[PDB]
RNA sequence: CGCGACCUCAGAUCAGACGUGGCGACCCGCUGAAUUUAAGCAUAUUAGUCAGCGGAGGAGAAGAAACUAACCAGGAUUCCCUCAGUAACGGCGAGUGAACAGGGAAGAGCCCAGCGCCGAAUCCCCGCCCCGCGGCGGGGCGCGGGACAUGUGGCGUACGGAAGACCCGCUCCCCGGCGCCGCUCGUGGGGGGCCCAAGUCCUUCUGAUCGAGGCCCAGCCCGUGGACGGUGUGAGGCCGGUAGCGGCCCCCGGCGCGCCGGGCCCGGGUCUUCCCGGAGUCGGGUUGCUUGGGAAUGCAGCCCAAAGCGGGUGGUAAACUCCAUCUAAGGCUAAAUACCGGCACGAGACCGAUAGUCAACAAGUACCGUAAGGGAAAGUUGAAAAGAACUUUGAAGAGAGAGUUCAAGAGGGCGUGAAACCGUUAAGAGGUAAACGGGUGGGGUCCGCGCAGUCCGCCCGGAGGAUUCAACCCGGCGGCGGGUCCGGCCGUGUCGGCGGCCCGGCGGAUCUUUCCCGCGCGGGGGACCGUCCCCCGACCGGCGACCGGCCGCCGCCGGGCGCAUUUCCA
RNA sequence: UACCCACCCGACCCGUCUUGAAACACGGACCAAGGAGUCUAACACGUGCGCGAGUCGGGGGCUCGCACGAAAGCCGCCGUGGCGCAAUGAAGGUGAAGGCCGGCGCGCUCGCCGGCCGAGGUGGGAUCCCGAGGCCUCUCCAGUCCGCCGAGGGCGCACCACCGGCCCGUCUCGCCCGCCGCGCCGGGGAGGUGGAGCACGAGCGCACGUGUUAGGACCCGAAAGAUGGUGAACUAUGCCUGGG
RNA sequence: GCGAAAGACUAAUCGAACCAUCUAGUAGCUGGUUCCCUCCGAAGUUUCCCUCAGGAUAGCUGGCGCUCUCGCACACGCAGU
RNA sequence: CCCCCGGAGCCCCGCGGACGCUACGCCGCGACGAGUAGGAGGGCCGCUGCGGUGAGCCUUGAAGCCUAGGGCGCGGGCCCGGGUGGAGCCGCCGCAGGUGCAGAUCUUGGUGGUAGUAGCAAAUAUUCAAACGAGAACUUUGAAGGCCGAAGUGGAGAAGGG
RNA sequence: CGACUCUUAGCGGUGGAUCACUCGGCUCGUGCGUCGAUGAAGAACGCAGCUAGCUGCGAGAAUUAAUGUGAAUUGCAGGACACAUUGAUCAUCGACACUUCGAACGCACUUGCGGCCCCGGGUUCCUCCCGGGGCUACGCCUGUCUGAGCGUCGCU
């Protein structure tokens, strides 16, 4: 029974809500279950970017988010045979590989190739064995670091 | 303040851990201090009371200075009986009166193979921590 | 429970058997037969509107609101009138914004922490706290809230270098890190002005923690102290300055008892 | 009229395995209402919900695009915030009602068939030995079987692949054991066992205290321990415990080196020759349920029923027409995600015996119903039974004495012991039922008194008796206020120093890439402005923000003052 | 004042629905304990507080085994996003400025070029400012200080009434256009009218109150409907087998 | 279901069993709705409604305010006249 | 000259201000006070719990209960006196509610008046003596009178009971 | 002062309120995430020196061995034990054991009937008979054996 100038108020409680109410008293304890995992995973893969593998630079689709730039799903294939990184190997050196990205432009290609050239340079490959062959960076730049990169590796700043 | 979670500190929960406590546990709970003389010689503060230890009553109506020997241990009634600790019933038939070990002092332990390794490992533990803090 | 007094299967045979029209328990050869269930009135039954779990338990405050609740909390930790008026037994303390050396961060035996609170003449607060021990009044006894006492002096420290181990046994003492201040412990009970004992390292950071007046916080993102609705908070001096006194109508204090009409 | 292959198909208490049932909070298939709402009601709504039924797991399902989009484009699934109560649906009413993008949690990708290549390169079960045996396996040896040519294994699967040619660069992992070395985060991984500070000190209460004063700093001691429980009250110290990178002993977990047994000749980039995709499916017609999906979102049944520059999608049917974007008809997959069942725990601004679960107890018990089902009531002696010996009356139940107790005015359904109601004692009343409101009077129980209640407090006057000062100076201490702002410290407004400016930083789409580092961009320096800090000088608010001297006054202490003073008392 | 008693006056038994209850209207023997406007969400206005053209708050994140912690603190996350900062049209879409002056197109109430001012005006308007004149002051006059009264005169907030103006939709009518294109192209004008509009802002968040709803919804109350189940030991028949 | 038929009977139940659930079904209709004091204080009329035991809107009511006025020798405004 | 209150001596004192000034305190004037439904305000009105605080109270006696005991408040209620009772409890400043009962043919439990009343009336029937026993109309034995009258109140079974 | 009645109070009953307790709930977190044809969940019947119920157990039955633990158990008995001893008791539990139903399994539900193997008595397999042990359910897989078919053939 309306009275004197309210709104129309279609509220959705006709169905049965009391049964399927989800209260959030887990909320602060879930903050902690995740925090241990986040930590226990970083201590498990000790020298490694804690954030995870490297993701590519990428533009947001619709015209309202035109001008932003994101961290994409994985570096594309067309990108990779420009920097000269085999597609199956990159999965093993912390490079997200997305075999599903149609490259339409050279602008976003080179901009995104640069991160892969940049990754190589500041990448330290612990060699396969202690006494191991080429492409494993020397022992000088092996003692220098055990540093997990807290936070995203090379964060994409708009 | 207690810190360790996985301990209770709950008014009714460890009242329940008491009067449902099995006989194996109830030994440690029915422990009574040792007299100043022994407490010097062994470096042991307290002991589970035994069947034939000697004892002085310290509190209660007939606290005194006479040294009786324990007779039995009502671990179910959770209280001990002593030597001349006794009252006269209506028919003259005397009964013992229970005494809680916490309200009694041991004056001469009844030694054993079992009891000695207890007194050693109690003392060795007491001076291990004093060496750890040192 | 969602099932309080709601697992009975009572029908309310009614209106012609002279009894009540209340849902009464079916059949049986017990007492609980023709009794009355699903009623707030009746034995068994349920309550009115069973307390449900999704009551809005938790509350909210604006960020700046609960920041500026700490400024007024701290500013009143000075001003011994406000402090003593909370019954914090500060009569021998050498100065009210009591600063201590940063040796205190490294004490590791309650003996030293007890010795410090004597030389600063802060014992008397724990002394008071020591005397306020007793049993709570109500049914709170049989729910793990048995004993109660006053609050003691709070101690603030910039780094836990062992100090919280020292001042841990002394009752009433709470430890508050500077970078993590807490209205619920600086101003217990929504009253203002509790005793605080700052260490030197923490006393420096305070202006860099949340700001002086003509400078940013530089540890919080964007925050500065609140301004004043008025500066000269005293008006006894305002009201007898020559500026005000000069421009005043002269008083009227010849209280005119009413005249009886003859 | 025989014997022999194979194809179909039987029988075995044949050799070896495996399935059923239970639980059911969460999960996955299907089935599927009506109360209700619309103020009637049939569409709608309740609601793809309850019940029904099937099936699982420690999570399930989903999942590697026949996607989203229209952008300078994104990139498996699941969850959270958001989109948004919005696009749409609807007797366009009641009501219903998504997604995309963006942020975040997490983040992992992969296999077949086919087309082909390879001497079936394969797999299973037997029998002997070698190791291993409480998740039955590896190693070898056998004309010991059998499956398989109606198709097993290796490469390979669309992100391309194979095969070739030549371009470049040089080769450890896997598993079965056998050991051994570091016990490997709650700050020694999981579990078990046993262990680790300090008063029963003085006095005093009391039935008994764990209480009240006291005790070398809130008293003694300990305090990395002051949580809790026990104990004849209210205990850090009496007892268990508590804290503690505290100790010790087993077991289990998991990771690290060695030995052995076996498996494995496994790359990377360039040019050419071919090689390709899942049919009674897609799609269309139609009918029914479903979504919000509309000239049909999804699902079905029936009918029709494909294609190979094809097919699907591109959210109003249709033709023509261009673009975009995927690759269906086959399969596997951890992580965030859910848990009113179960094991094991922890906590609470919760309830406190008609409350809290039906259940604090022999409770899903007693009991009812043929049965499906229904389903209670009921906690407390004391601290210790010390639970009333004995004498006596009585057939006995019950008493009277006695005794135990701090208490039986705590006696076995016994703490406290209310009201209704009843019993008797005391007092007062009583023909208009009682009760009641206003007003007094009479009587009572007590209560205040008085064995005068004459209530006190100043000041003063008088008469008695007693101690020391006030008044005054002198010594000391301590204040107050004052101004000379006098000397110094302090801060407000202003000015000067351009002095901190780089020995002050932070901020800024300010400016320079003359710079530096890294790859036009990023980082760093240098220029600029706004802001915050040093030197000194001046004016002024000289501000409770002080310090020192000088002064004036006060007070206290100590001296001096001995009595027309100054106090006390009556 | 409260216990008992006495008297004089007054005086019908409460709850309830009701035009009307002491009612020959209904509930009520008595006494104990229990017992009824709750929570959530969504609006709305009022009020308090923080910040203010912004302001958050959530989810995340960074910090603990919580004792107090499942707290507090912090984060270009702080704006991804919501709400606000802008409307109006069904939609393609457009989108809040005028005034003035001078100069130039014929000032043509039309089009263009340089300068000034910038949210227009009228009437009330709390009201501040300016104030003629007074009113004394122990003398006659002189005269600077201090206020009181103060006719009259000015700025004029907030708000109200009105007239103007601008944005968008629609209409009418009419003019000149610009030209990367050609005008079934786009662009401007005058007058009226539709609008939840602008016309130098007031929101956001957090509390609390009141009210209205959706919720079991202030408590108790149907006759029913639906889904699954259990019954022929009574009784209704049929059958089988016995007995009278 | 069963009925030589009365809507009979179906475990004290029959014009449609009993049990549990959906379920706290719905009620414009009865009944109840818990401490004091202080201030203000109604309606039973209007139009519309499958409206006539109910609502919607009018009034009448209260609360909250605000804008001013000037009894501060110096008032405009209103009105059951 | 016509002087200074650290003193004019004060009915005005402007040099310093109440006892009074919890500044949401205190005070002086007037006016006015019916009330259902309803609204609003105030409640040192009350109930339970939490954060504070009361150097609160407490085995020299807390809660509750009981009181022809002394009183305060318009009242909600409150304070004291005694008594019994045997372990905890309240005041103030804030926060939170499952917060106040006469009533609902209310729920559960308890208890009255009715009332020592209705009632212990279907099938004809008992009596004497003894025994036992604390105790006999009612048991047991004896004696007498009687009924059931073999389609039984007699002698055996089924189902059911256990 | 007769009795009755009423009011009030003192005490006494009746009744169980209030109050104070609480080995119980409720709620919210956390870790784990554990059934069964080698016979589950559930049900029946048994089992203590004196034992009905709850609980604990399964003819080895108020427990068995084992390992920690280290002197009780208790209502009363009664006891072994040597408390210098697996050592009383409790906890753990990893050795062993598991009556009858129950998916329940030879066929049936009366508790009745069988079959097939074995080993005791009987027999001297002589068949019963008596006693004891192992099998005998449905569905399905792989393999194995014995087969059937005017199914396709081949050889004859
Ligand atoms: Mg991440
Ligand atoms: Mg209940
Ligand atoms: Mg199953
Ligand atoms: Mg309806
Ligand atoms: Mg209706
Ligand atoms: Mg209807
Ligand atoms: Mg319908
Ligand atoms: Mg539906
Ligand atoms: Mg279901
Ligand atoms: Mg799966
Ligand atoms: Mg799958
Ligand atoms: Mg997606
Ligand atoms: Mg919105
Ligand atoms: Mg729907
Ligand atoms: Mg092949
Ligand atoms: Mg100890
Ligand atoms: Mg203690
Ligand atoms: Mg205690
Ligand atoms: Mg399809
Ligand atoms: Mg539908
Ligand atoms: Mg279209
Ligand atoms: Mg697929
Ligand atoms: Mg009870
Ligand atoms: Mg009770
Ligand atoms: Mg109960
Ligand atoms: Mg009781
Ligand atoms: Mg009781
Ligand atoms: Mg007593
Ligand atoms: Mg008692
Ligand atoms: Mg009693
Ligand atoms: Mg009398
Ligand atoms: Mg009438
Ligand atoms: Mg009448
Ligand atoms: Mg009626
Ligand atoms: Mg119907
Ligand atoms: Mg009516
Ligand atoms: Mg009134
Ligand atoms: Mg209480
Ligand atoms: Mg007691
Ligand atoms: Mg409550
Ligand atoms: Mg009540
Ligand atoms: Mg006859
Ligand atoms: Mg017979
Ligand atoms: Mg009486
Ligand atoms: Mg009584
Ligand atoms: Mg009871
Ligand atoms: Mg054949």
């Amino acid at each position: 029974a309306p009275s004197r100038n309210g709104m129309i108020l279609k509220p959705h409680f006709h169905k049965d809500w009391q049964r399927r109410v989800a209260t959030w008293f887990n909320q602060p304890a879930r903050k902690i279950r995740r925090r241990k995992a986040r930590q226990a995973k970083a201590r498990r893969i000790a020298p490694r970017p804690a954030s995870g593998p490297l993701r590519p630079v990428v533009r947001c689709p619709t015209v309202r988010y035109h001008t932003k730039v994101r961290a994409g799903r994985g570096f594309s294939l067309e990108e990779l045979r420009v920097a000269g990184i085999h597609k199956k190997v990159a999965r093993t050196i912390g490079i997200s590989v997305d075999p599903r990205r149609r490259n339409k432009c050279t602008e976003s290609l080179q901009a995104n190739v640069q991160r892969l050239k940049e990754y190589r340079s500041k990448l330290i490959l612990f060699p396969r064995k202690p006494s191991a062959p080429k492409k494993g960076d020397s022992s000088a730049e092996e003692l220098k670091l055990a540093t997990q990169l807290t936070g995203p590796v090379m964060p994409i700043r708009n | 303040m207690k810190f360790n979670p996985f301990v209770t500190s709950d008014r009714s929960k460890n009242r329940k851990r008491h009067f449902n406590a099995p006989s194996h546990i109830r030994r440690k709970i029915m422990s009574s201090p040792l007299s100043k003389e022994l407490r010097q010689k062994y470096n042991v503060r307290s002991m589970p009371i035994r069947k034939d230890d000697e004892v002085q009553v310290v509190r209660g109506h007939y606290k005194g200075q006479q040294i009786g020997k324990v007779v039995q241990v009502y671990r179910k009634k959770y209280v001990i009986y002593i030597e001349r600790v006794q009252r006269e019933k209506a028919n003259g038939t005397t009964v013992h009166v229970g005494i809680h070990p916490s309200k009694v002092v041991i004056t001469r332990l009844k030694l054993d193979k079992d009891r000695k390794k207890i007194l050693e490992r109690k003392a060795k533990s007491r001076q291990v921590g004093k060496e750890k803090g040192k | 429970s969602e099932l309080a007094g709601h697992q009975t299967s009572a029908e309310s045979w009614g209106t012609g058997r002279a009894v009540a029209r209340i849902p009464r328990v079916r059949g049986g050869g017990t007492h609980r037969s023709g009794q009355g269930a699903f009623g707030n009135m009746c034995r068994g039954g349920r309550m009115f509107a069973p307390t449900k779990t999704w009551r809005r338990w938790h509350r909210r405050v604006n960020t700046t609101q609960k920041r500026y609740a700490i400024c007024s909390a701290l500013a009143a930790s000075a001003l011994p009138a406000l402090v003593m008026s909370k019954g914090h037994r500060i009569e021998e303390v050498p100065e009210l914004p009591l600063v201590v050396e940063d040796k205190v961060e490294s004490y590791k035996k309650t003996k030293e922490a007890v010795l410090l609170l004597k030389k600063l003449k802060a014992w008397n607060d724990i002394k008071k706290v020591y005397a306020s021990q007793r049993m709570r009044a109500g049914k709170g006894k049989m729910r793990n809230r048995r004993r109660i006492q006053r609050r003691g002096p709070c101690i603030i420290y910039n780094e836990d270098n062992g100090i919280i181990k020292a001042f841990r046994n002394i009752p009433g003492i709470t430890l508050l890190n500077v970078s993590k201040l807490n209205i619920l412990k600086l101003a217990p009970g929504g009253h203002v002005g509790r005793f605080c004992i700052w260490t030197e390292s923490a006393f420096r950071k305070l202006d860099e923690l949340y700001g002086t007046w003509r400078k940013a916080a530089t540890l919080k993102s964007n925050y500065n102290l609140p301004m004043h609705k008025m500066l000269n908070t005293d008006l006894s001096r305002i009201l007898k300055s020559p500026e005000i006194q000069r421009a005043l109508r002269a008083p009227r204090k010849k209280i005119h008892r009413r005249v009886l009409k003859k």
